[PDB]
Protein backbone atom coordinates (compact mmCIF):
# COMPACT_ATOMS: atom_id res chain seq x y z
CA UNK A 1 0.00 0.00 0.00
CA UNK A 2 3.08 2.37 0.67
CA UNK A 3 6.84 2.15 -0.40
CA UNK A 4 8.28 -0.38 2.13
CA UNK A 5 9.94 0.80 5.59
CA UNK A 6 12.82 -0.95 4.31
CA UNK A 7 13.98 -2.57 1.22
CA UNK A 8 12.72 -5.94 1.10
CA UNK A 9 15.71 -7.54 -0.77
CA UNK A 10 18.45 -6.22 1.77
CA UNK A 11 16.69 -4.19 4.63
CA UNK A 12 17.80 -1.24 4.06
CA UNK A 13 15.74 1.73 5.23
CA UNK A 14 14.61 3.27 2.39
CA UNK A 15 11.45 4.87 3.90
CA UNK A 16 13.28 7.51 5.45
CA UNK A 17 13.15 8.73 1.99
CA UNK A 18 10.24 7.16 0.65
CA UNK A 19 7.56 10.39 1.62
CA UNK A 20 10.56 13.44 0.12
CA UNK A 21 11.06 11.22 -2.79
CA UNK A 22 6.83 10.92 -3.50
CA UNK A 23 6.80 14.65 -3.78
CA UNK A 24 10.47 14.99 -5.53
CA UNK A 25 9.52 12.59 -7.97
CA UNK A 26 5.88 14.45 -8.83
CA UNK A 27 7.50 17.78 -9.24
CA UNK A 28 10.21 15.87 -11.45
CA UNK A 29 7.44 14.53 -13.84
CA UNK A 30 5.66 17.98 -13.96
CA UNK A 31 8.45 19.30 -15.34
CA UNK A 32 8.92 16.30 -18.05
CA UNK A 33 5.25 15.97 -19.12
CA UNK A 34 3.10 7.56 -21.13
CA UNK A 35 5.12 5.60 -18.07
CA UNK A 36 8.40 6.92 -17.12
CA UNK A 37 9.69 9.52 -19.33
CA UNK A 38 11.93 10.24 -16.17
CA UNK A 39 15.44 8.88 -15.16
CA UNK A 40 15.32 9.32 -10.98
CA UNK A 41 18.99 8.71 -10.62
CA UNK A 42 20.19 11.61 -9.53
CA UNK A 43 16.59 11.95 -7.55
CA UNK A 44 17.29 8.81 -5.26
CA UNK A 45 21.54 9.98 -4.98
CA UNK A 46 20.67 13.43 -3.49
CA UNK A 47 18.47 11.43 -0.81
CA UNK A 48 21.29 8.98 0.02
CA UNK A 49 20.04 5.93 -1.36
CA UNK A 50 23.45 4.03 -2.30
CA UNK A 51 23.68 2.62 -5.84
CA UNK A 52 21.64 -0.71 -4.76
CA UNK A 53 20.12 -2.56 -7.24
CA UNK A 54 17.46 -3.77 -4.97
CA UNK A 55 17.05 0.04 -2.95
CA UNK A 56 16.49 1.41 -6.15
CA UNK A 57 14.19 -1.19 -7.68
CA UNK A 58 11.35 -0.87 -4.84
CA UNK A 59 11.87 2.69 -4.30
CA UNK A 60 10.90 3.70 -7.96
CA UNK A 61 7.97 0.58 -8.70
CA UNK A 62 6.21 0.11 -5.69
CA UNK A 63 2.79 1.64 -5.65
CA UNK A 64 0.88 3.67 -3.23
CA UNK A 65 -2.62 3.10 -2.27
CA UNK A 66 -3.67 5.71 -2.06
CA UNK A 67 -2.79 7.07 -5.76
CA UNK A 68 -5.25 4.42 -6.71
CA UNK A 69 -7.69 4.55 -3.93
CA UNK B 1 51.20 -6.41 12.83
CA UNK B 2 47.74 -5.60 13.37
CA UNK B 3 45.02 -7.76 12.25
CA UNK B 4 41.88 -4.94 11.65
CA UNK B 5 43.91 -1.55 10.14
CA UNK B 6 41.99 1.71 9.59
CA UNK B 7 38.37 1.92 9.32
CA UNK B 8 36.51 4.42 6.63
CA UNK B 9 33.31 5.67 8.25
CA UNK B 10 31.04 7.61 5.95
CA UNK B 11 27.44 8.34 6.66
CA UNK B 12 24.64 8.43 4.27
CA UNK B 13 23.37 11.99 3.87
CA UNK B 14 20.36 14.14 2.40
CA UNK B 15 21.85 16.11 -0.74
CA UNK B 16 19.83 19.13 -0.06
CA UNK B 17 21.43 20.85 -3.46
CA UNK B 18 18.87 19.23 -5.91
CA UNK B 19 16.22 21.42 -5.98
CA UNK B 20 13.41 19.05 -5.81
CA UNK B 21 14.76 16.83 -2.98
CA UNK B 22 14.94 20.63 -0.62
CA UNK B 23 11.50 22.01 -1.59
CA UNK B 24 9.83 18.26 -0.77
CA UNK B 25 11.68 18.13 2.50
CA UNK B 26 10.73 21.72 3.45
CA UNK B 27 6.96 21.29 2.02
CA UNK B 28 5.90 18.20 3.87
CA UNK B 29 8.66 18.04 6.91
CA UNK B 30 9.94 21.37 7.39
CA UNK B 31 13.33 19.73 6.75
CA UNK B 32 16.08 21.99 6.59
CA UNK B 33 19.54 20.15 7.70
CA UNK B 34 20.52 16.17 7.71
CA UNK B 35 17.88 13.84 9.79
CA UNK B 36 18.84 13.00 13.69
CA UNK B 37 19.68 9.23 12.55
CA UNK B 38 21.59 8.52 9.55
CA UNK B 39 22.77 5.28 7.93
CA UNK B 40 25.93 4.75 7.45
CA UNK B 41 28.50 2.73 5.61
CA UNK B 42 31.62 1.20 7.68
CA UNK B 43 34.75 -0.06 5.02
CA UNK B 44 37.36 -1.93 6.96
CA UNK B 45 40.61 -3.72 6.24
CA UNK B 46 41.38 -6.71 7.66
CA UNK B 47 45.22 -8.03 7.38
CA UNK B 48 46.37 -11.62 8.66
CA UNK B 49 42.76 -12.69 9.07
CA UNK B 50 41.34 -16.06 7.39
CA UNK B 51 38.49 -15.30 5.93
CA UNK B 52 36.34 -18.03 8.47
CA UNK B 53 36.82 -15.32 10.92
CA UNK B 54 35.90 -11.82 8.64
CA UNK B 55 32.92 -13.90 7.41
CA UNK B 56 31.69 -14.70 10.72
CA UNK B 57 31.88 -11.31 12.23
CA UNK B 58 29.86 -10.14 9.06
CA UNK B 59 27.55 -12.58 9.47
CA UNK B 60 27.03 -11.52 13.11
CA UNK B 61 26.58 -7.84 12.51
CA UNK B 62 24.01 -8.75 9.65
CA UNK B 63 21.72 -11.11 11.63
CA UNK B 64 23.29 -13.04 14.67
CA UNK B 65 23.68 -9.52 16.26
CA UNK B 66 21.08 -8.72 19.20
CA UNK B 67 18.87 -5.86 18.27
CA UNK B 68 16.26 -3.86 19.18
CA UNK B 69 12.70 -3.72 17.17
CA UNK B 70 9.28 -1.54 18.04
CA UNK B 71 7.03 -3.74 18.31
CA UNK B 72 3.15 -3.26 19.77
CA UNK B 73 1.98 -5.61 22.80
CA UNK B 74 -1.08 -7.97 22.13
CA UNK B 75 -3.85 -6.03 22.77
CA UNK B 76 -2.43 -2.60 21.89
CA UNK B 77 -4.16 -1.84 18.61
CA UNK B 78 -7.33 -1.40 19.52
CA UNK B 79 -9.70 -2.67 17.33
CA UNK B 80 -12.60 -0.51 18.25
CA UNK B 81 -14.98 0.91 15.43
CA UNK B 82 -13.67 4.06 14.34
CA UNK B 83 -10.39 2.79 13.43
CA UNK B 84 -9.22 3.06 9.42
CA UNK B 85 -10.74 -0.40 7.72
CA UNK B 86 -7.62 -0.09 5.70
CA UNK B 87 -4.83 0.06 7.77
CA UNK B 88 -5.00 -3.48 9.31
CA UNK B 89 -3.36 -4.19 12.56
CA UNK B 90 -0.57 -6.86 10.36
CA UNK B 91 -0.14 -3.90 8.11
CA UNK B 92 1.16 -0.85 11.04
CA UNK B 93 3.01 -3.41 12.81
CA UNK B 94 5.13 -4.88 10.05
CA UNK B 95 5.34 -0.89 9.31
CA UNK B 96 6.70 -0.41 12.93
CA UNK B 97 8.37 -3.28 13.19
CA UNK B 98 11.27 -2.38 10.77
CA UNK B 99 11.73 1.54 11.87
CA UNK B 100 15.17 1.27 12.32
CA UNK B 101 15.67 2.64 16.15
CA UNK B 102 18.74 3.37 18.21
CA UNK B 103 17.69 2.64 21.22
CA UNK B 104 19.53 2.81 24.43
CA UNK B 105 17.01 1.95 26.42
CA UNK B 106 13.78 -0.67 26.82
CA UNK B 107 11.80 0.76 29.03
CA UNK B 108 10.72 3.21 26.16
CA UNK B 109 6.93 3.17 25.24
CA UNK B 110 5.26 4.92 22.35
CA UNK B 111 1.96 5.42 21.46
CA UNK B 112 0.04 5.87 17.98
CA UNK B 113 -3.09 8.17 18.28
CA UNK B 114 -3.88 10.00 14.60
CA UNK B 115 -7.40 11.30 14.00
CA UNK B 116 -8.52 12.58 10.50
CA UNK B 117 -11.15 15.70 11.31
CA UNK B 118 -10.84 16.45 7.23
CA UNK B 119 -11.64 15.48 3.97
CA UNK B 120 -8.68 14.61 2.89
CA UNK B 121 -6.29 11.40 3.04
CA UNK B 122 -4.29 11.60 5.99
CA UNK B 123 -0.62 10.33 6.24
CA UNK B 124 0.79 9.02 9.39
CA UNK B 125 4.35 9.67 9.88
CA UNK B 126 7.18 8.68 12.00
CA UNK B 127 6.40 11.74 13.81
CA UNK B 128 3.17 11.09 14.91
CA UNK B 129 4.50 8.40 17.30
CA UNK B 130 4.20 9.79 20.88
CA UNK B 131 6.50 8.45 24.07
CA UNK B 132 4.75 8.03 26.87
CA UNK B 133 7.36 5.75 29.44
CA UNK B 134 9.74 6.52 31.68
CA UNK B 135 12.82 8.88 30.50
CA UNK B 136 11.80 11.66 27.84
CA UNK B 137 13.59 11.23 24.64
CA UNK B 138 16.61 13.84 24.39
CA UNK B 139 17.65 12.59 21.19
CA UNK B 140 15.42 10.81 19.12
CA UNK B 141 15.77 6.99 18.40
CA UNK B 142 14.11 6.66 14.65
CA UNK B 143 14.14 9.17 12.39
CA UNK B 144 10.04 11.17 12.05
CA UNK B 145 9.98 10.48 8.32
CA UNK B 146 8.44 7.37 7.94
CA UNK B 147 5.51 6.61 6.07
CA UNK B 148 2.99 4.67 8.24
CA UNK B 149 -0.67 3.71 7.02
CA UNK B 150 -2.64 6.81 5.83
CA UNK B 151 -6.31 7.12 7.17
CA UNK B 152 -9.06 8.00 5.25
CA UNK B 153 -11.51 11.50 6.08
CA UNK B 154 -13.00 10.33 9.56
CA UNK B 155 -11.53 7.44 10.40
CA UNK B 156 -8.70 7.15 13.23
CA UNK B 157 -5.73 4.68 14.58
CA UNK B 158 -4.81 4.19 18.02
CA UNK B 159 -2.11 2.30 18.81
CA UNK B 160 -1.50 2.45 22.89
CA UNK B 161 1.51 0.07 23.54
CA UNK B 162 4.61 0.12 21.45
CA UNK B 163 7.38 -0.52 23.01
CA UNK B 164 10.95 -2.13 22.22
CA UNK B 165 11.70 -5.89 21.91
CA UNK B 166 15.15 -7.15 22.22
CA UNK B 167 16.07 -9.86 19.43
CA UNK B 168 18.23 -11.37 16.71
CA UNK B 169 17.37 -11.24 12.81
CA UNK B 170 18.39 -14.62 12.23
CA UNK B 171 15.37 -15.27 13.81
CA UNK B 172 12.95 -11.97 12.77
CA UNK B 173 14.57 -10.10 10.12
CA UNK B 174 13.59 -6.77 12.11
CA UNK B 175 15.89 -7.24 14.28
CA UNK B 176 18.44 -7.28 11.13
CA UNK B 177 21.56 -4.44 11.92
CA UNK B 178 24.17 -4.45 9.00
CA UNK B 179 23.31 -4.65 5.57
CA UNK B 180 26.32 -5.44 3.12
CA UNK B 181 27.70 -3.32 0.78
CA UNK B 182 31.23 -4.44 0.22
CA UNK B 183 33.48 -7.87 0.61
CA UNK B 184 36.40 -8.54 -1.57
CA UNK B 185 39.70 -9.96 -0.75
CA UNK B 186 42.99 -7.98 -1.33
CA UNK B 187 45.63 -10.46 -1.75
CA UNK B 188 44.38 -12.31 -4.41
CA UNK B 189 44.95 -11.00 -7.65
CA UNK B 190 41.68 -10.16 -10.25
CA UNK B 191 41.08 -10.10 -13.98
CA UNK B 192 40.00 -7.30 -15.52
CA UNK B 193 36.15 -8.11 -15.37
CA UNK B 194 35.08 -5.57 -18.35
CA UNK B 195 37.02 -7.99 -21.07
CA UNK B 196 34.91 -10.73 -22.37
CA UNK B 197 36.74 -13.49 -22.05
CA UNK B 198 36.47 -12.79 -18.50
CA UNK B 199 33.55 -12.00 -18.42
CA UNK B 200 31.79 -15.45 -16.73
CA UNK B 201 34.67 -15.18 -14.35
CA UNK B 202 34.48 -14.29 -10.81
CA UNK B 203 37.38 -12.19 -11.65
CA UNK B 204 40.18 -13.19 -8.90
CA UNK B 205 42.53 -14.91 -10.11
CA UNK B 206 43.01 -17.97 -7.83
CA UNK B 207 40.44 -21.03 -8.07
CA UNK B 208 38.34 -20.87 -4.89
CA UNK B 209 39.02 -24.31 -4.02
CA UNK B 210 42.47 -23.19 -3.43
CA UNK B 211 42.26 -19.84 -2.55
CA UNK B 212 43.82 -19.13 1.38
CA UNK B 213 42.78 -15.00 1.65
CA UNK B 214 43.64 -13.47 4.37
CA UNK B 215 43.79 -9.88 3.29
CA UNK B 216 40.22 -8.71 3.19
CA UNK B 217 37.87 -5.83 2.37
CA UNK B 218 34.67 -5.48 4.65
CA UNK B 219 31.87 -2.98 3.52
CA UNK B 220 28.73 -2.77 6.19
CA UNK B 221 26.08 -0.13 6.51
CA UNK B 222 24.21 0.54 9.43
CA UNK B 223 21.02 1.55 9.24
CA UNK B 224 20.00 4.25 11.74
CA UNK B 225 22.69 5.96 14.21
CA UNK B 226 23.04 9.19 16.02
CA UNK B 227 24.32 12.04 13.46
CA UNK B 228 26.69 13.54 16.48
CA UNK B 229 27.77 10.10 17.73
CA UNK B 230 28.74 8.09 14.81
CA UNK B 231 31.98 6.82 15.41
CA UNK B 232 30.66 5.42 19.29
CA UNK B 233 27.96 3.71 18.04
CA UNK B 234 30.27 1.85 15.24
CA UNK B 235 32.63 1.11 17.83
CA UNK B 236 29.74 -0.38 20.25
CA UNK B 237 28.26 -2.33 17.15
CA UNK B 238 31.86 -4.08 16.16
CA UNK B 239 32.58 -4.64 19.80
CA UNK B 240 29.18 -6.42 20.51
CA UNK B 241 29.49 -8.51 17.37
CA UNK B 242 33.36 -10.03 18.81
CA UNK B 243 32.00 -9.78 22.25
CA UNK B 244 29.34 -11.92 20.84
CA UNK B 245 30.91 -14.24 19.08
CA UNK B 246 33.30 -14.73 21.66
CA UNK B 247 30.41 -15.83 23.93
CA UNK B 248 29.35 -18.62 21.70
CA UNK B 249 32.82 -20.04 20.81
CA UNK B 250 33.38 -20.10 24.98
CA UNK B 251 29.94 -21.83 24.95
CA UNK B 252 31.69 -24.42 22.84
CA UNK B 253 34.75 -24.23 24.85
CA UNK B 254 32.09 -25.49 28.33
CA UNK B 255 31.55 -28.64 26.28
CA UNK B 256 35.14 -29.30 24.69
CA UNK B 257 35.99 -29.42 28.73
CA UNK B 258 33.27 -31.37 30.08
CA UNK B 259 34.66 -34.44 27.86
CA UNK B 260 34.82 -36.58 30.14
CA UNK B 261 31.53 -36.04 31.92
CA UNK B 262 28.99 -37.30 29.73
CA UNK B 263 26.79 -35.02 27.74
CA UNK B 264 24.69 -35.92 24.45
CA UNK B 265 26.68 -32.43 22.75
CA UNK B 266 29.74 -34.17 22.57
CA UNK B 267 30.95 -37.56 22.27
CA UNK B 268 33.68 -39.22 21.57
CA UNK B 269 34.38 -42.80 19.30
CA UNK B 270 38.06 -44.82 18.94
CA UNK B 271 37.26 -46.02 15.83
CA UNK B 272 40.23 -48.75 14.33
CA UNK B 273 43.54 -46.95 14.29
CA UNK B 274 43.82 -44.86 16.72
CA UNK B 275 41.82 -42.67 15.12
CA UNK B 276 39.20 -40.81 17.56
CA UNK B 277 35.77 -40.02 16.61
CA UNK B 278 34.32 -36.11 17.90
CA UNK B 279 31.63 -35.22 17.29
CA UNK B 280 29.55 -32.49 18.39
CA UNK B 281 25.86 -31.65 18.23
CA UNK B 282 24.71 -27.82 19.17
CA UNK B 283 21.46 -27.08 18.56
CA UNK B 284 20.06 -23.57 17.34
CA UNK B 285 23.65 -22.61 15.78
CA UNK B 286 24.78 -20.74 12.10
CA UNK B 287 27.81 -21.43 9.66
CA UNK B 288 29.51 -18.87 11.21
CA UNK B 289 30.44 -20.88 14.25
CA UNK B 290 31.06 -24.11 12.31
CA UNK B 291 32.92 -22.61 10.03
CA UNK B 292 35.01 -20.88 12.52
CA UNK B 293 35.79 -24.37 14.36
CA UNK B 294 36.40 -26.17 11.05
CA UNK B 295 38.89 -23.18 10.00
CA UNK B 296 40.66 -22.64 13.03
CA UNK B 297 41.06 -26.63 14.03
CA UNK B 298 42.11 -27.04 10.46
CA UNK B 299 44.96 -24.16 11.20
CA UNK B 300 45.86 -25.82 14.32
CA UNK B 301 45.77 -29.49 12.75
CA UNK B 302 47.23 -29.75 9.09
CA UNK B 303 47.52 -32.88 9.03
CA UNK B 304 43.82 -33.92 10.59
CA UNK B 305 42.16 -36.89 9.26
CA UNK B 306 38.96 -34.87 8.56
CA UNK B 307 37.18 -32.05 10.24
CA UNK B 308 33.91 -30.75 8.58
CA UNK B 309 30.71 -29.06 9.97
CA UNK B 310 26.75 -29.46 8.63
CA UNK B 311 24.44 -27.14 9.54
CA UNK B 312 21.53 -28.82 7.63
CA UNK B 313 18.66 -26.75 7.32
CA UNK B 314 16.15 -28.76 8.92
CA UNK B 315 16.94 -29.95 12.64
CA UNK B 316 17.67 -27.17 13.14
CA UNK B 317 21.40 -27.47 14.85
CA UNK B 318 25.55 -27.32 14.12
CA UNK B 319 26.87 -30.30 13.73
CA UNK B 320 30.75 -30.62 13.89
CA UNK B 321 32.84 -33.96 13.06
CA UNK B 322 36.64 -33.97 14.01
CA UNK B 323 38.51 -37.17 13.17
CA UNK B 324 42.25 -37.25 13.80
CA UNK B 325 45.53 -39.88 14.97
CA UNK B 326 45.40 -39.17 18.44
CA UNK B 327 43.89 -39.88 21.62
CA UNK B 328 40.84 -38.83 23.07
CA UNK B 329 42.16 -36.24 25.39
CA UNK B 330 44.87 -35.05 22.57
CA UNK B 331 42.60 -34.24 20.18
CA UNK B 332 40.37 -32.89 23.13
CA UNK B 333 43.17 -30.20 24.18
CA UNK B 334 44.35 -29.40 20.25
CA UNK B 335 40.65 -28.29 19.89
CA UNK B 336 40.62 -26.28 23.17
CA UNK B 337 44.07 -24.87 22.03
CA UNK B 338 42.08 -24.19 18.78
CA UNK B 339 39.17 -22.22 20.82
CA UNK B 340 41.63 -20.68 22.01
CA UNK B 341 42.95 -18.92 19.33
CA UNK B 342 39.78 -17.92 18.14
CA UNK B 343 39.04 -16.13 21.14
CA UNK B 344 42.59 -14.47 20.46
CA UNK B 345 41.98 -13.67 17.05
CA UNK B 346 38.52 -11.77 18.62
CA UNK B 347 40.14 -10.13 21.55
CA UNK B 348 43.00 -8.84 19.04
CA UNK B 349 39.96 -7.69 16.58
CA UNK B 350 38.77 -5.80 19.65
CA UNK B 351 41.23 -4.41 20.51
CA UNK B 352 42.17 -3.20 17.01
CA UNK B 353 38.59 -1.79 17.05
CA UNK B 354 39.15 0.08 20.60
CA UNK B 355 42.40 1.67 18.50
CA UNK B 356 40.95 2.47 15.49
CA UNK B 357 37.89 4.50 15.52
CA UNK B 358 37.66 6.34 18.92
CA UNK C 1 -34.85 -2.71 12.11
CA UNK C 2 -31.26 -1.22 13.28
CA UNK C 3 -29.65 -4.09 11.79
CA UNK C 4 -31.46 -3.53 8.10
CA UNK C 5 -30.12 0.20 8.93
CA UNK C 6 -26.88 0.12 10.47
CA UNK C 7 -25.84 -2.24 7.21
CA UNK C 8 -27.01 -0.05 4.85
CA UNK C 9 -24.00 1.91 3.05
CA UNK C 10 -25.22 5.85 2.90
CA UNK C 11 -25.45 5.45 6.79
CA UNK C 12 -21.78 4.64 6.71
CA UNK C 13 -21.63 7.35 4.25
CA UNK C 14 -23.63 9.70 6.53
CA UNK C 15 -22.19 8.79 9.53
CA UNK C 16 -18.35 9.39 8.04
CA UNK C 17 -19.37 12.68 7.26
CA UNK C 18 -20.53 13.38 10.80
CA UNK C 19 -17.03 12.47 11.92
CA UNK C 20 -15.36 14.86 9.74
CA UNK C 21 -18.07 17.75 11.09
CA UNK C 22 -17.38 16.11 14.26
CA UNK C 23 -21.56 16.12 14.89
CA UNK C 24 -20.59 12.55 16.37
CA UNK C 25 -18.30 10.89 19.01
CA UNK C 26 -15.33 9.42 16.50
CA UNK C 27 -16.08 5.80 18.12
CA UNK C 28 -19.29 4.35 17.79
ZN1 LIG D 1 18.23 -2.89 -0.72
Amino acid sequence: MLIPVVCFTCGFPIGTYAAIFDKARTEYIKTKMASLQIELKDLITALGIPMRVCCRTHLITTLDYRKYY
Amino acid sequence: EKIFQNVEIKPFLIDFSNLFIKNAAKKLFQLEEQLPLVPVNVVMDFKGISRAAVHGLSRVLQDEIPNYMLDIKPGGYKIEDSTDLFMTEQFIRNRINFIPIYAKNETLVFALRSLNNSCEVKTIYSRDLIQVAGPKLKYPIFNPTFEIGFLQPGKSLIIEDIYIKKGIGRKHAAFNLAVKTHFSHLDIEQYPTDKKEYMALSGYKQSSMTSDPRHHRLGLCFPAVPLPHINQAVRTYLKNACRIIIGRIQSIQKIYENFEEPQPELVLFSMDEEKTKAIITIKDETHTIGNLLKTYIYEMIPDISFVGYQCVPHKQEMVLTIIHKASQEDLITLLEKSIQNIIQTFQILEKNVDELIA
Amino acid sequence: LLTEILLDPMYDYAATVARIDGSIPMHK
